[PDB]
């Protein structure tokens, strides 16, 4: 139970110290605080009022991003461009050569 | 307000394809926030702050879950993302059939859960603590898994 | 000892909310097993499908509630178990409890009846006519359902 | 609902054909029965005076087996013996390689 402010044996973290972000975490049946420096893959960050929290990377067959809708890896058979996931490279940029990414 | 008796039941197959058990039995309220039933599912703890409106595309879980909700005391958390009743009707919507808050550190949240009697919840309600609390929540943290029988007599 | 029994479709949503349908149905309570309230995902099972002769069965998770379409008794005349036999088997599988379809052999009420000399920790109800077409049809239609059984 | 002498809506087949194979089909929440002429992949039969009906084949290591203690097909890599499915060829049988079998 740590990087924690509040802290319990049933919930882990309740309240994280202030540039550490929330994060939920499932073990089985228990769901308890953690206290991260960075959200894991899968999430990102977010510094706020209530709290500096970790959300789900809501994006495109992409394990991982940084921001709102910024990907940084998609799930392969996609073309990364300007942070957003694709189908094909679009017009202008092109697949790079032993890359899973646009130019 | 009637008394919930909750059966906590740990389980393992054995090679024959047969089950065996272990069954530790507590005692709670129904709260007038939900209906007077009788409900059984696996348990899934929910953390407090883990229980809101706010979140978009909250996880997934199976429909007919028990959630539990051990609650902390009140100032710890002063400006809520819902009240007790709100995190309640959440797990209702997200599919919880009934669920238990562990009010041992927050004995207020009994009144609170008791004046939302008018609109209540279809699904079961239960409080717990001291003693029956405290079991309850060993099972949680020490177990793998585990399903709820809540009984209305 | 009147089992009122909903079947219950569910779908969650975009949200991760879940909205339902539900249908009531009713039954009985035999004296087989406790007088109890149940909760579980349906699982069916042929009455073939509850036999002792296994060393090792196929298995499913602790909770669930069994149905048995029981056919006329000449369909199968020397069964493996009896009923009370079957409704054992299928508790001790981890049903958290069974009903029986017993339209098409209404003296196993009887014959289940006959147990409540050491009855079932769990409940074991019957059903027949519409009440049971129903929880036969939905059984036959959909993926899942979770059946909420009660005693009041 | 074939291979049948009874058959019901709810139940599918109740008794085989008296050549053929009663299997359990798992389907969602339903359970009926199948008559079979071959006990599908990863069972074997059990051929009986009061009927014959298929099995799951559990042979660690296994993919079908002919009969419960013996193993017709070793998982990819494997080497077969007494029909038993092995990593290596045990002591004093010469794992004849190319083949994947022991002498």
């Amino acid at each position: 139970c740590k990087g924690c402010l509040s802290c319990s044996k049933d919930n882990g973290c309740l309240r994280c110290q202030p540039k550490l972000f929330f994060y939920l975490r499932r073990e089985g049946m228990r769901q308890y605080g953690e206290c991260l420096q960075s959200c894991p893959p899968g999430y990102y960050g977010v510094r706020g009022p209530d709290m500096n929290r970790c959300s789900r990377c809501r994006i495109e067959n992409c394990d991982s991003c940084f921001s709102r809708d910024f990907c940084i890896k998609c799930k392969s058979g996609f073309y990364s461009h300007k942070g957003q996931c694709f189908e094909e490279c679009p017009e202008g940029f092109a697949p790079l050569d032993d890359t899973m990414v646009c130019v | 307000k009637e008394t919930a008796f909750v059966e906590v039941v740990l389980f393992e197959s054995s090679p024959s394809g047969d089950y065996t058990t272990h069954t530790t039995g507590l005692t709670g309220r129904f709260s007038r926030a939900g209906a007077m039933l009788s409900a059984e599912g696996e348990i899934v703890q929910m953390h407090p702050l883990g229980l809101c409106n706010n979140n978009d595309e909250e996880d997934l879980y199976e429909y007919g879950w028990v959630g539990v909700v051990k609650l902390e005391q009140p100032e710890l958390d002063p400006k809520p993302c819902l009240t007790v009743l709100g995190k309640a009707k959440r797990a209702v919507q997200r599919g919880a059939t009934a669920v238990i808050f562990d009010v041992s550190e927050n004995p207020e949240a009994i009144d609170q859960l008791n004046q939302g009697s008018e609109d209540p919840l279809k699904r079961p309600v239960v409080y717990v603590k001291g003693a029956d609390a405290i079991k309850l929540m060993n099972i949680v943290n020490k177990q793998k898994v585990a399903r709820a029988r809540i009984q209305h007599l």
